[PDB]
RNA sequence: ACUGCUCAGUAACACGUGGAUAACCUGCCCUUGGGUCCGGCAUAACCCCGGGAAACUGGGGAUAAUACCGGAUAACGCACAUAUGCUGGAAUGCUUUCUGCGUAAAACGGAUUCGUCUGCCCAAGGAUGGGUCUGCGGCCUAUCAGGUAGUAGUGGGUGUAACGUACCUACUAGCCGACAACGGGUACGGGUUGUGAGAGCAAGAGCCCGGAGAUGGAUUCUGAGACAUGAAUCCAGGCCCUACGG
């Protein structure tokens, strides 16, 4: 699976930074989880603080697109992020 | 009221001391402004106003004159006359059917 | 109650059939009407909290004399005549435009007493 | 057969009896306001104050009607009616302050004292 | 106070995507008709907040300024020439109106900047006041030279006046209203022709033509005092 | 009182559209100009006893607030004199005003990092909401010819948020109609939709704008705003819970 970053605009307003990239996967799109594990040595963002939106696939070829961001504060995104996307993304030792 | 600028349509070599007169009284004509003639006036400060225009018929290319009644109000200093035409512009309702108050009657030539 | 709403023919006399119910912005008050008595008034509120002072009864008023333009407050004692009405006169009963006896003079009521909470009449010259 | 509820002002403390015969007889007709001898209750100089009353299908006296029977109010606040919505007026059956054999509950206050405790003047 | 996809105003550039309501403005102290949400504005154009409940998060935590004022709701109603500052990356942004007569915002280069205004009805307040029938922000209650229509321009977030923009003959004018939207140019003869209705002004910059008075803004002396155009960033 | 639903009534300033309100009201929101002054002290949950089939709801005891009441500095109406301030055919409004005559508000409330933030009253204006107003545009019908007396208008009033026969009074004798009044038939209006090469012809269920309606009907409280779809009241009409008193 490979990735590619285009956009990493940050916000002022919230001090957190929206990472916009291209999923040039491979036969089966991959989870929140591993594309996050991937996203996270791109630019240096823990699981915890690398947070990621959506890895939409799109029809035919292998690409997708990933709506990731980061956060320089966990309570921060628990602030502002809502649950159900810090349900959906497994923070470490998550259940 | 009784006040001369451009295009004022100034106020009688009568004065007249109505309550609704618009250049002696008080009542402030404003709106649109509409010209007409005088179907009859047997009644008090009240001359029945006809309009007559022409509206144009889309399917049938031709042409139909329409006509129209208007109450206007006819203060006793300008007094409209009989068969006669006449401007008239918006006031306040005066009465049942009087929202508009005549402001120049000139007997026609 | 009353309704002041606009229902009085078209212009002919046929019967306007009415679309639409007694709207509340449509209902008027009683003609509260003012005599000679003790002074009496009510703070009837109306649209937007805005509660018109209403009078019913009085026997004083602020007679204003024109020729010196001093205002001095006179006991009402008879209403001498009215123009809207010729009943209120046999009633005392206070319109504008009516003319008062006071104890300065004759004098004529310049205000609307269901209005404007009070019996402002001008001192006739 | 009144199951008359009389309320102590110096304690905040409120004895139920039930009461019948003749002093049950006694109670009727007094209206709300009126002062009652202790004989009717048996207390040593304790007379009460009648400041209540129901019927027995719960309709609640009112002391400002005058009258024994019954009467519908359409009333928008006081003694016996709560506002569900703000200004809202209903139409209630009440009671007037006259005392009835269809009257189960007198509420009352104790007003002129005796010699004896409140509570021991009636067994207890 | 609803309004719906469909009949959103003439003057939101915003398109009709969505279900029913887009974000009801208040009544606020410009016209409904050239007026666009806070929330609106900074979710569509700027783009710093996506959602609603982000976006009144950042407004609530004062981030965001119109003319030095944090307003904390997404509901707050944007005139014509108003500008929106942000200290967190110095972006100023000013409410224009295009060719179309639809609201946009083109981007300043300094955050401190002058907010323009305009004369609509010299009222007397009782105290010896001249009541100028403001709306915004703080000026001052002036004398006879500040006449109607004079299109007064005062500081940020102060507001003071920092020059009387007096029209004239020849003075530069801005449209704001009918198919001239946008085209500045100089005043060629405001003539008070008496009507019934209301009086006409001749304006022209890169082509002559006749509008009318309050289609006519007098944005500067001969050249822009205020930060007119900068870059139409959508 | 915003949405939401319905499409009976309505052939109508209801609606589309252009103006008007200098004839008006506006809680929330908006900017500037001010102010935020003394007090009084109930009644809640709670305590003690219940009544009631329920619906509901009684008494005595304790007490608080941005609750509620009473007092001082405005607005409102009369009469005045005072300079273009808007708009401008245009004061009739704001008014410099002051004059005297009747005539008023608020919560120095709450929180804080004591930085400040948000609330109360007030004046002017805006905006928002809505009432009113009129030029014009759009059905079938003569096997529907006269219709109208508050009907048409004047003066003075009354009530209204406000103009108004909207109501009342004195008076005038008008008003609409054969270029279709009045009546019957039908219908939620328009943006539009159907169809055809087009001229036209036919319908305007759904999405948006405005209108009306809440079983039929009348009346009313509350509120800035209603005669309220989740308010009441009664009548008609049907139905329903009952310990038969409701
Ligand atoms: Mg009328
Ligand atoms: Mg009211
Ligand atoms: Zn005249």
């Amino acid at each position: 699976m490979d990735i590619k970053i285009l956009k990493d605009k940050n916000n002022s307003l919230l001090n957190r930074r929206e990472l916009d990239f291209v999923v040039k996967y491979e036969g089966s799109t991959p989870s929140r989880s591993d594309v996050r594990n991937k996203l996270a040595a791109m630019l240096n963002a823990p699981l915890e603080l690398l947070i990621i939106q959506r890895i939409k696939t799109e029809y035919g070829m292998q690409e997708s697109k990933g709506y990731a961001k980061v956060y320089a504060d966990e309570a921060r995104m628990k602030q502002v992020e809502q649950e159900y996307i810090l349900k959906r993304n497994p923070a470490p030792g998550a259940e | 009221m009784a006040r001369d600028i451009g295009l004022n349509i100034p106020a009688p070599s009568e004065e007249c001391d109505d309550a609704y007169c618009p250049f002696h009284g008080t009542l402030p004509v404003r709106g649109q402004i509409l010209v007409g003639t005088v179907v009859s006036s047997k009644m008090d400060n009240t001359v029945v106003i006809e309009r007559q225009y022409m509206k144009m018929v889309s399917k049938y290319q031709r042409y139909e004159k329409r006509r129209s009644k208007i109450h206007a109000h006819n203060p006793a200093c300008i007094s409209a006359k009989v068969g006669d035409i006449v401007t008239i512009a918006e006031c306040r309702p005066i009465s049942k059917t009087k929202s508009y108050v005549v402001v120049k009657a000139e007997v026609p030539k | 109650m009353r309704w002041q709403g606009s229902s009085r023919r078209k212009a002919t006399g046929g019967k306007v059939i009415t679309a639409r119910g007694k709207r509340k912005f449509e209902m008027g008050r009683e003609s509260a009407e003012t005599r000679i008595s003790e002074i009496k008034r009510k703070k009837v509120p109306t649209m937007g909290g805005n509660r018109k002072v209403r009078l019913l009864q009085s026997n004083v008023a602020n007679v204003t004399n024109p020729k010196d333009g001093k205002t001095v407050t006179a006991p009402i004692e008879t209403v001498i005549d009215n123009t809207a009405n010729k009943h209120y006169v046999r009633r005392n009963i206070l319109t504008k435009g009516s003319v008062i006896r006071t104890s300065m003079g004759t004098a004529r009521v310049t205000s609307r007493p269901g209005q404007d909470g009070v019996v402002n009449a001008v001192l006739i010259e | 057969n009144f199951k008359v509820v009389v309320s102590d002002p110096k304690e905040g403390r409120a004895y139920q009896i039930d009461i019948k015969d003749a002093e049950a007889n006694a109670l009727i007709g007094k209206a709300i306001g009126d002062v009652v001898d202790g004989a009717i209750f048996g207390l040593a100089g304790y007379k009460v104050q009648i400041t209540g009353g129901c019927d027995g299908s719960g309709f609640v006296m009112k002391p400002d009607l005058p009258g024994p029977r019954r009467q519908r109010i359409l009333t928008a606040t006081g003694v016996g009616y709560v506002p569900k919505l703000p200004g809202q007026r209903r139409r209630k059956m009440m009671r007037g302050k006259e005392i009835a054999p269809d009257i189960i509950q007198v509420n009352a206050k104790i007003v002129e004292y005796g010699s004896k405790s409140i509570k021991a003047l009636l067994g207890l | 106070t609803h309004q719906k996809r469909l009949s959103v105003p003439k003057s939101w550039k915003v398109g009709k995507k969505g279900n029913k309501w887009i974000s009801t403005t208040r009544p606020g102290p410009h016209s409904q008709a050239r007026s666009l949400p806070l929330g609106i504005i900074i979710r569509d154009i700027l783009k710093l907040v996506d959602n609603s409940r982000e976006g009144k998060r950042i407004l609530s935590e004062g981030k965001v300024l119109v003319d030095g004022i944090p307003r904390k709701d997404l509901r707050f109603p944007v005139g014509l020439f108003d500008v929106i500052t942000l200290p967190l990356v110095n972006e100023a942004y000013r409410m224009l109106q295009d060719e179309k007569g639809r609201l946009t915002l083109h981007k300043l280069n300094e955050t401190n900047v002058n907010k323009l205004c305009r004369i609509n009805n010299k009222t007397t307040v009782k105290g010896g006041k001249f009541q100028l029938n403001l709306n915004d922000g703080t000026n001052i209650i002036g004398s006879n030279e500040y006449g109607t229509k004079d299109s007064l321009i005062l500081s940020i977030p102060d507001k003071q006046v920092v020059k009387h923009l007096k029209f004239e003959v020849g003075n530069l004018a801005m449209v704001v209203g009918g198919q001239h939207s946008g085209e500045t140019g100089k005043i060629m003869e405001i003539r008070e022709v008496k009507s019934s209705r209301h009086n006409t002004v001749m304006i022209s910059g890169e082509t002559d033509f006749e509008t009318i008075e309050d289609y006519v803004i007098v944005i500067g002396e001969d050249k822009p005092e205020i930060r007119l155009g900068g870059e139409i960033s959508e």
